[PDB]
């Protein structure tokens, strides 16, 4: 009677349809604590019912009454009575905190900051597991309002709990700690006060600390260590590698673990002072100023830290010093060895000599022990008994491979000569491929896939190497491994293919002779790119994991642009094709489906695109089973939203339009009709979207019933599909309508069956809660069917939309609610189409040479209204993003058509809710200010041509002056005002001098060098004596600056917008060159730093190409013999004392 | 009152399945799709149909790959070929041609995998013509098998036919661009080892094959040694073809070097 | 290849035969030894020493020369070669094939992984055969049949894997190292086991008959339901291995025999037919090395391709130039497999003289015996039983046999329903086939006429192949009731229905229904002339012509020489007139210049024997 008294009430919450009224939010919130009421009995069945419909309300009501939800949940949360009720509405109320607006953030955080103290006090188990999944999310939405003493007494609430025995508060305390510290304010003065209390409880270690609260500060610095990435020291780093490194020999079996734990991953990623102190030859010498012998601790000199490390390490745990053996179980943990071995893995990633030194630096005690050994029975450890040890071994040869190819640059003969004359150990890399080839076909699968991941580190820094013999026979025995018992082998062995270039393969294929034998004596050819492609991605498409189907895909797109198919009539050889690849690195508004450019566009691309989906297209055909159509669905997909249809339109071309293509859409448009493909949507959507593709590839040749189209014999296709997805989207409304069933599917006997699959996953989505998810089907579904629906309707036309608009329009008035970012899109789209709209010379010299010959020879020279006030209403309400800027985006243009703006007829609190936002935009409250703001700016300088521009030149000034780094607030806030002030009388001149003048402060980023651009190109059309007056201005400021290297020109986009601007640049301005040769005959203050070094040479050659392309030769060297410009700028003595300093 | 004999026969045919019995699923699946053309439904009708088809290649799989047995002789192969043979009727009635040209596609394959190549290469040059204006690449990879199959029953002068179909289509849709380049190579090498294994007379010879023999008489490697072997042949010298094969043979597939052999047999 | 069909005088000496089966030894030591040195051999050094090894294992007195212990390292090298030149074809590096000394226990396990290839690489037109250069693959699958029957590995490679992957190992001693004991039976009622110990059984055939009684006291200790139907095919496989004809057991040398339904001809054997025979028999000799399937043939050598047909107490072989018109129109040239009408009852009627080196006698009775009791149980084992007993009942040397099997057929008939298909289509033709042993007296014609004018309405196509299968075997020898003659012609309507509307396009209906449908109307018109009107003579002439005036791709080429042998059948008879075969020589001149090649030889055949007949 209780859980149909609970069920009813929810009902007749759910039934109303009555908000905004006051009795109505009484009932609310009266029904809201008896349902959290419910949820305090000690049953199963009452608490799950009462979950279900507390999850139910708090989704449906998610729309309209959504604070006064929260203002219940938090009136309760601040009771702290039973655990689960406390438990409950708290996870739900982090789960909701990211919906509030950034206007009542404040009050929320100062009336929950103290609960949140009470609950992290509390000793309850689940309440502690709840907290530390509650409080990330929280900081997240909540951190960047607190001042910095409130979280300092967080802080501290929650670096008191670090004494406990529970492990669970022990994370909660590490987790809650790490992750209000990543989000608070100013996150690094956070992370140096929060390693100084850390280091401040482990002030010097020869003492008692009470060992759980060390595996607590281990915990939490585990959790600190990748994010650090005033600003945290190096002394405090090496203070961390100091107590890392006393914390190893502890007398218990788990404080081990935790400091091998914080150990392995400060050496996976790490703090980059950390490592160049590590690295070090003396290091931390420069910083200061089991076992039975010297190892010789970290501070001596002559002997890089790692050193000591790496044997400390393997003296203190998996080795004993007098005989190549295993040490036993028995004494050491194996978990101990496999997290041993993972770091001193790691140590020898970062530094290989390593590997090769004496563990004892002594030699100890000849007459019990006649030889000494090095550590290189480490890797005697692939025959130890346990699996994850083997492995680990496995990883450690592939690392150090990788390693040792990569620390040298591949003259590995010499580099071997010079350790061999350092240290006595007999070791080439081919006495671990053998071992790393033995671990491979091993039985378990977890060794399995570690030796899957050593040849992922070691595959391509080996075949590129003298050693690609062992590369080649290492790539064979992997590729005997597709089909073992599990699926994460399956993805592993699948993501070590999409790392390797098949161009460098075939050569090494064409130039071996004896290798294609390999063992028994084959004869015949090693077709290693179709053995790979067609026999093993395109085949575990053929999963039934959607995981491994997935990654195939993924792996797919990666193995595209790598492959050397033979004989194309660009890149001939393979030795062409690696030439071509290292060349091009080193040496040099329609809707997203269309394009209309001819699009200069590669060759040997289209082949290999052209063969891949020829493959795919031809598995896709024939397929025998059933999950090898969803896995070509999700590759063909993929394969189209990687490559587009219009760009690499003679890829995809299958002679359907013979003479921009249609391509593949035939086979599509029957899989969609068939009857057990929408049975599942996670390849229906994707099919969705690469039918849409393949219809809107063909617009510009096509189109110059649906008589934009053109071309007869496509007409009915798009029809087939549009009323398909009208068809769809009645359904998807029938959804959110909960009512039993042109658009129609009331008398089609398969779309029933797809109502019934959406209503099941509907009420799925319905009972549980999880707000931020990628992978939801429904909602995905019905984001794939509008897009798809947006890309058709710019092909549509009035004579065919114009019967069926109002339908449409209903359709979008109910599946408003649930997905609003890309249901916009379509009104947006449909109210467009409403109102009429080869031979290594020339790849390695001669053609990028001829480029830069010919660059320097230019160089010298009426029903909208309801869901249009709805959309208001949902931007004013929300804190998601995309659907702001899409919101803004349809507000520019519905103003872009001459529409009266009676849409605010009577009121303007729209434009106060935009500056509202401006206002916490400025202080810098607001979370992701970044990708609204060009949209915002674009709104307003729209909207002034009928609010006058000097307001949206104050409101930029206000952000400009009093604000965070430009270069994501400032210069695209500027952009649409310069480009719809200067393309598009002295009132707007003296707004021209303050725009340009406001561009002048902002000259060190390269954006504003192309909006200068703009602004030369324009003022040299109307004026050349402003245009020359202007460009002597920005000379002699632009000068100076590349002279003190203050210019951040370190993108090769940006030298590029500083050539075209000393291109476009007026030459009487450059026309002296005495500023040219002064601000190019400069010396860095100090180039120790690569960045400094970097900016220095880019001002040099941005200023070398000006002075070999726009003036001569002899008016330089009269402009250098006036001057005293010495031969002795940059000395080799004064480069060794500027290394030094 | 029809659907839930429908649903209640395909309940038999899951139950049949776990079972795995398999003719008399199959016969559940016929039942399905007779009471689904008791109404007017389309398409899963030809899911039944597919379905019992799909069941009863399985059988004959598990009847002569399974288990090549010396007393099978072909039963639901028949059973299949009018099922089958009724689900592509009606994709005709419906109207959409690539779905009943993968049905043939997979009565092709099955067919082929039992050790009959005939009917095989029959209904493989069927899904071909099925896919001619909609899927040229389909119709290519189908009439490439189809090549296979007649060159498997020693149908050779059809494997020529069909080859020198395949060049003419794959020309007039090819400007090569893509898979129709390997298309081109696999069918240069395939169509000169076919006219140097049956020699024809000028007056059947066709001009396209005047046109390859005149270019006699692709990988360069491949293009030399296939150009000396045109030579060596109407040279008809025996050790050139001998030390010819012998650096040739990991250049070409499996197929293109039964052609050979088959060459090098016949003049010898 | 030529010794098989040779007089005494020219048969292989004996003493010569260790040097042989050396000679054969040191060729693939050859083979091995090139592919190891140098590059490969050459094609034909590679078929030459692939076929002498295939014809040296095929010979029964150089088998039993290399069954011997005295040659024991000859046979591991045999296996080592065979092995090491299939693994140097199919096998890419990196790969494998599919997913007492010590080289005894080698060579055993490589037999058995090689006939798991045959399984997989091993056959034709699959997909993993596809690196296998196909003109190998019915030489290497007759050298891995042929040697895994070596008495050192039979008893190796008859265990299937599945029971190595048990823990099944006894102690092996027979002057060999590998003489395993038989696998025990609770390891067999696991399904899967069974299906590979039933596959090893049909792909290895047997040896003495030891093994024969061996397997068949395991098969009935084998006798849940797909264990006791897959039993029944296994017991039927096991009947049926040991009728076939020349060396009785051997899938190697020897496939099904087959007796003739069609009578010898008249119009030859005289003054004048001889030379006929001739020219038809270099012309249907040349047909048979284009057209035909190399079942019993497994070289290249175009001058062998021979008939299982014996003399008719078992006598000696037919050769194949004797036999010009003798094989049934039903099978395709060349093919040797089960296909219904593998025996005639002119040869039951009188091989054993009953007129209205095993006991297959005990074994038949006692299958009869079983499934005696199993009818009087589910609807699979009751269908699958009933395909038993049609397929089994080819053995069967008494009349009270065939007594008791119509009896119990009838029975099935009145106890079973009638919306059974599957059962109908395996029924139909056994209680016909019961019928034709039988004389056919009232109460047997008319049940088995009106089962066939029942099931000849059906909606299932092989219940309508299984009718003419009744249709042409209740029409074959007894001679009918004048009463029972008079349901005949509705037959001979269903022949006009059935092939005026498949007249143009004949590839998209069916393959053997129009086959087989046309065979039966072939001997209508031949054993009854009288029985139906002359114009139906005529309008089959005329629908022949449509069938041999079609496309390439139309009508295709099994049907093509289907008919046209049919058509040649009905000339060599002198029951038409003349006014047909004046029809069918403008026909064949018509027909004589298509550009196909065996087509347009066939066509010349045809009209060769136009000219002869007047």
């Amino acid at each position: 009677d209780r859980v149909n008294h609970c069920l009813t009430i929810c009902e007749n919450i759910v039934a109303q349809s009555v908000r905004n009224s006051p009795e109505f939010q009484k009932l609310l919130g009266i029904a809201m604590e008896l349902f959290l009421l419910c949820s305090d009995d000690a049953e199963s069945d009452v608490r799950m019912v009462a979950d279900e419909c507390l999850n139910k309300v708090i989704k449906a009501l998610m729309d309209s009454n959504l604070p006064r939800l929260q203002l219940e949940l938090y009136k309760e949360i601040k009771k702290n009575g039973a655990p689960r009720s406390l438990r409950a509405a708290l996870w739900r109320f982090a789960e909701l905190a990211h919906l509030v607006r950034p206007q009542k953030c404040r009050p929320y955080l100062v009336n929950l900051l103290p609960c949140l103290t009470r609950t992290s006090k509390r000793p309850e188990e689940s309440v502690q597991e709840t907290l530390a999944a509650a409080v990330p999310k929280i900081m997240a939405s909540f951190g960047n309002f607190a001042n910095d003493n409130e979280i300092k007494v967080l802080l501290k609430a929650f670096i008191a709990n670090l004494k406990s025995s529970s492990p669970t508060i022990r994370r909660t305390a590490a987790g809650s700690a790490v992750s209000i510290c990543q989000h608070s304010r100013r996150t690094q003065y956070f992370y140096s006060w929060l390693l100084n209390v850390l280091l401040g409880l482990l002030v010097p270690v020869e003492d008692e600390h009470s060992t759980l609260l060390i595996l607590g500060v281990l915990l939490t610095l585990r959790y600190l260590v990748p994010l650090l990435q005033v600003s945290p020291s190096a002394e405090q780093l090496v203070q961390v590698y100091e107590l890392t490194l006393h914390h190893t020999q502890h007398q218990d079996h788990n404080v081990v673990t935790g400091a091998l734990e914080l150990l392995q991953q400060l050496f996976r990623t790490p703090p980059p002072e950390l490592l160049q102190t590590l690295t070090a030859v003396g290091g931390i010498g420069q910083l200061t100023a089991r076992i039975k012998g010297d190892i010789g601790q970290s501070t001596d000199d002559d002997s890089a830290p790692l050193v000591h490390c790496v044997r400390l390490l393997s003296a203190s745990f998996l080795l004993t010093g007098g005989k190549n053996v295993l040490v036993p179980d028995r004494d050491v943990r194996v978990s101990v060895k496999a997290l041993a071995l993972s770091c001193v893995g790691a140590a020898v990633a970062l530094h290989p000599e390593s590997f090769f030194s004496k563990l004892y630096k002594v030699p100890l005690d000849t007459t019990e022990y006649p030889e000494e050994q090095y550590v290189s029975d480490i890797l005697n450890y692939i025959d130890h008994g346990d699996p994850q040890v083997r492995g680990a071994t496995a990883i450690l040869c592939g690392t150090l491979i990788c390693s040792i190819l990569s620390r040298s640059r591949f003259h590995v003969g010499d580099w071997m000569g010079t350790i061999r004359t350092l240290t006595g150990n007999t070791f080439s890399l081919a006495d671990c491929i053998p071992l790393l080839r033995k671990t491979l076909k091993d039985e378990s699968s977890v060794t399995c896939k570690l030796a899957c991941t050593a040849v992922r580190n070691c595959v391509m820094s080996l075949c590129s190497s003298s050693y690609s013999e062992l590369g080649l026979q290492l790539i064979i025995d992997v590729l005997t491994l597709r089909n073992s018992s599990y699926w994460l082998v399956r993805t592993e062995l699948l993501e070590t293919l999409a790392e390797i270039d098949f161009r460098l393969v075939s050569f090494l294929e064409a130039k071996a002779e004896n290798l294609h034998r390999g063992a028994h004596h084959y004869t015949g050819l090693l077709k290693l790119q179709e053995r790979v492609l067609n026999n093993v991605v395109i085949h575990l498409l053929g999963d039934e994991d959607p995981r491994v189907r997935h990654v195939a895909a993924a792996s797919l797109i990666r193995l595209v642009p790598k492959l050397f198919y033979k004989c194309d009539q660009g890149q001939a050889d393979p030795v062409v094709a690696v030439a071509r690849d290292q060349s091009s690195v080193y040496l040099k508004r329609i809707y997203r489906g269309y394009n209309l450019l001819p699009s200069i566009t590669d060759v040997t691309m289209e082949n290999n695109l052209s063969r891949v989906i020829a493959a795919v297209s031809h598995e896709l055909i024939t397929s025998t089973t059933r999950a090898l159509t969803f896995g070509c669905c999700e590759a063909l997909c993929l394969l189209s939203t990687a490559f587009p249809v219009c760009i690499w339109s003679l890829g995809w071309h299958c002679g359907v339009p013979p003479l921009c293509t249609v391509g593949m859409a035939t086979m599509i448009l029957t899989l969609l009709s068939s009857a057990w493909f929408p049975l599942d949507l996670s390849a229906h959507q994707d099919a969705l979207i690469l039918a849409g593709n393949l219809l809107a590839a063909s617009a510009p040749k096509s189109l110059r019933v649906w008589p934009a189209l053109g071309d007869r014999a496509l007409v009915p296709m798009v029809e087939q599909l549009f009323s398909h997805l009208l068809k769809v989207i009645n359904i998807c409304a029938h959804v959110l309508d909960d009512v039993a069933p042109l658009g129609s599917f009331y008398h089609l006997p398969s779309y029933l069956r797809l109502h019934d699959v959406l209503k099941a996953t509907h009420a799925n989505y319905k009972v549980t809660l999880d707000l931020q998810n990628s992978t939801e089907k429904f909602g995905g579904f019905l984001r794939s069917a509008l897009d798809v629906l947006s890309q058709i309707l710019e092909l549509a036309t009035l004579q065919d939309i114009g019967k069926c608009v109002e339908e449409i329009l209903g359709y979008l008035k109910s599946c408003f609610s649930r997905e609003p970012m890309m249901a916009t899109v379509c009104v947006q789209q449909l109210l467009k189409t409403l109102f009429g709209t080869p031979g290594l010379y020339h790849y390695c010299f001669m053609a990028p040479y001829t480029h830069f010959t010919q660059a320097l020879a230019d160089a010298s020279l009426r029903l909208f209204e309801p869901l249009v006030i709805k959309a208001l209403k949902q931007y004013t309400t929300t804190t998601c993003v995309q659907l702001q800027k899409q919101v803004l985006d349809l507000l520019a243009q519905l103003v872009q058509l001459r529409v009266n703006y009676c849409l605010l007829d009577s009121d303007q609190v729209f434009i106060g809710f935009v500056l509202k936002q401006f206002e916490y935009i400025e202080v810098g409250q607001f979370r992701e200010s970044e990708a609204i703001i060009p949209n915002i700016f674009f709104f307003l300088v729209l909207l002034s041509y009928e609010i006058g521009i000097p307001k949206i030149i104050q409101l930029c000034d206000g952000i400009m002056a009093s604000g965070r780094k430009a270069v994501t607030h400032a210069i695209p806030a500027l952009q649409p005002i310069v480009h719809d002030l200067f393309v598009l009388g002295k009132e707007l001149e003296t707004q021209k001098e303050v725009v340009v003048s406001m561009l002048l402060r902002l000259i060190q980023y390269h954006q504003v060098l192309e909006m200068f651009i703009l602004v030369l190109q324009q003022c040299h059309k109307e004026n050349e004596d402003k245009w020359k007056r202007l460009s002597r201005q920005i000379a002699d400021i632009i000068l100076p600056m590349l002279a003190k290297q203050q210019m951040h020109i370190d993108s090769h986009e940006a030298l590029g917008v500083l050539n075209t601007l000393f291109e476009i640049l007026a030459p009487s301005s450059l026309r002296p060159v005495d500023m040219l040769l002064r601000s190019m005959f400069v010396t860095p203050n100090t180039m120790a730093s690569v960045s400094t070094v970097q900016l220095w040479i880019s001002g040099i050659l941005a200023i070398l190409r000006v002075l070999i392309s726009q003036s001569t030769e002899d008016i330089v060297l009269s402009r250098i013999q006036e001057l005293s410009f010495s031969p002795y700028l940059i000395s080799c003595t004064v480069i060794n004392r500027l290394r030094d300093g | 009152n029809v659907a839930e004999a429908g649903e209640q026969f395909g309940q038999l045919g899951r139950e049949l399945r776990a079972q795995e019995c398999l003719p008399y699923a199959a016969w559940c699946q016929l039942a399905v799709a007779r009471c689904q053309q008791a109404l007017f439904h389309g398409p899963g009708e030809a899911l039944a149909l597919t379905e019992a088809a799909r069941l009863f290649l399985r059988q004959e799989r598990d009847a002569r790959q399974r288990l090549v047995c010396p007393a099978a002789y072909g039963e639901p192969l028949q059973a299949a070929a009018s099922a089958l043979g009724a689900a592509v009727r009606l994709h005709l009635e419906l109207g959409q041609p690539a779905a009943a040209a993968a049905l043939c596609l997979e009565l092709a394959a099955a067919l082929r995998d039992l050790g009959q190549p005939a009917a095989a290469a029959g209904h493989f040059q069927r899904a071909a013509q099925l896919q001619l204006p909609q899927l040229p690449l389909a119709a290519l990879q189908a009439l490439g098998e189809a090549a296979s199959c007649q060159l498997l029953a020693r149908d050779y002068t059809g494997a020529l036919a069909v080859f020198t179909r395949m060049q003419r289509l794959a020309r007039e849709h090819g400007s090569a661009l893509g898979a129709f380049s390997d298309v081109l190579v696999r069918c240069e090498v395939s169509r000169v080892l076919l006219l140097l294994l049956l020699q024809p007379p000028p007056a059947k010879l066709l001009p396209e094959h005047a046109q390859t023999l005149e270019k006699y008489s692709l990988p360069e490697e491949l293009f030399l040694l296939l150009q000396s072997l045109v030579m060596a042949t109407h040279e008809k010298d025996t050790e050139a073809i001998k030390s010819l094969q012998v650096e040739m043979w990991p250049l070409l597939t499996a197929e293109q070097n039964h052609l050979l052999h088959l060459v090098l047999q016949e003049t010898i | 290849v030529v010794v098989s069909k040779l007089p005494s005088h020219l048969h292989l000496p004996p003493e010569k035969e260790k040097d042989i089966v050396k000679f054969v030894v040191a060729t693939l030591e050859a083979l091995s030894w090139h592919l190891i040195h140098e590059q490969i051999p050459l094609s034909l050094d590679l078929q030459a020493g692939l076929d002498c090894c295939c014809l040296a294992l095929q010979l029964p007195g150089l088998w039993s020369v290399v069954s011997s212990t005295e040659f024991v390292t000859h046979a591991c090298s045999l296996i080592h070669c065979v092995h090491f030149i299939l693994e140097a074809v199919a096998v890419q590096p990196g790969e494998q094939l599919l997913s007492n000394p010590k080289y005894i226990t080698a060579a055993c396990e490589m037999v058995a992984e090689m006939v798991e290839s045959l399984q997989s690489v091993l056959a034709l037109g699959h997909k993993r055969n596809s690196g296998v250069p196909a003109f190998l693959t019915p030489l290497l699958r007759n050298i891995i049949i042929s040697l895994a029957r070596l008495p050192l590995v039979n008893s190796y490679t008859r265990v299937p894997p599945l029971v190595w992957k048990l823990g099944w190992s006894p102690k092996p001693g027979g002057d060999f190292g590998t003489a395993f004991p038989e696998i025990p039976v609770e390891f067999l009622q696991e399904k899967e086991v069974f299906k590979e110990f039933i596959y090893r059984i049909n792909t290895l055939g047997w040896t003495s008959r030891t093994q024969f009684e061996e397997t068949w006291a395991t098969l009935l200790g084998v006798l849940r339901t797909q264990i006791n139907v897959l039993a029944v095919q296994a017991i039927t496989s096991l009947v049926l291995s040991a009728m076939t004809v020349p060396v009785a057991g051997n899938p190697a040398v020897s496939c099904l025999e087959q007796q003739p339904r069609n009578k010898p001809l008249k119009a030859l054997d005289t003054r004048f037919g001889r030379k006929l025979s001739i020219i038809r028999g270099i012309v249907e000799q040349e047909i048979q090395a284009m057209v035909s399937k190399r079942e019993n043939i497994a070289t290249h050598h175009l001058y062998q391709a021979w008939d299982p047909v014996p003399s008719l107490t078992t006598g000696a072989l037919i050769s194949h130039e004797k036999l010009l018109l003798q094989i049934n129109p039903e099978r395709e040239l060349g093919s040797m497999s089960y296909k219904l009408g593998q025996v005639s009852i002119h040869s039951v009627w009188l091989g054993n003289s009953i007129t209205p080196g095993v006991d297959i006698h005990s074994c038949s009775q006692f299958l009869l015996e079983l499934y005696s009791r199993w009818i009087l149980t589910p609807a699979i084992l009751i269908s699958e039983v009933v395909r038993s007993l049609l397929v089994v009942s080819d053995l069967f040397t008494e009349r009270n046999q065939f007594e008791l099997m119509y009896v119990t057929l009838t029975e099935l008939r009145r106890v079973h329903p009638s919306e059974d298909e599957i059962l109908a289509q395996y029924l139909v033709p056994a209680t016909c086939k019961a019928a034709a042993v039988l004389g056919m007296d009232k109460a047997v014609a008319e049940p088995v006429s009106r089962l066939l004018e029942s099931t000849l309405r059906s909606s299932h196509l092989p219940s309508r192949v299984g009718a003419l299968h009744g249709v042409l075997y209740v029409l074959e020898c007894d001679l009918l009731d004048d009463t029972a003659k008079q349901l005949i012609p509705v037959i001979s309507d269903y022949l006009l229905s059935n092939l005026k509307g498949i007249a143009h396009c004949v590839n998209i209906h069916s393959q053997q229904h129009v086959l087989v449908m046309c065979a039966t109307a072939f001997y209508l018109i031949e054993n009854y002339p009288l029985d139906v009107g002359p114009e139906f003579s005529a309008s089959i002439i005329q629908m022949c012509g449509v069938m041999l005036s079609g496309s390439e791709e139309s009508t295709p080429s099994i049907i093509y020489h289907c008919a046209l042998r049919g058509l040649e059948r009905l000339l060599l008879s002198e029951q038409l007139s003349r006014l047909d075969a004046e029809s069918l020589v403008k026909l064949s001149v018509d027909r004589v210049n298509v550009h196909s090649p065996h087509r347009a030889m066939a066509a010349l055949g045809l009209m060769l024997t136009c000219m002869y007949t007047g």
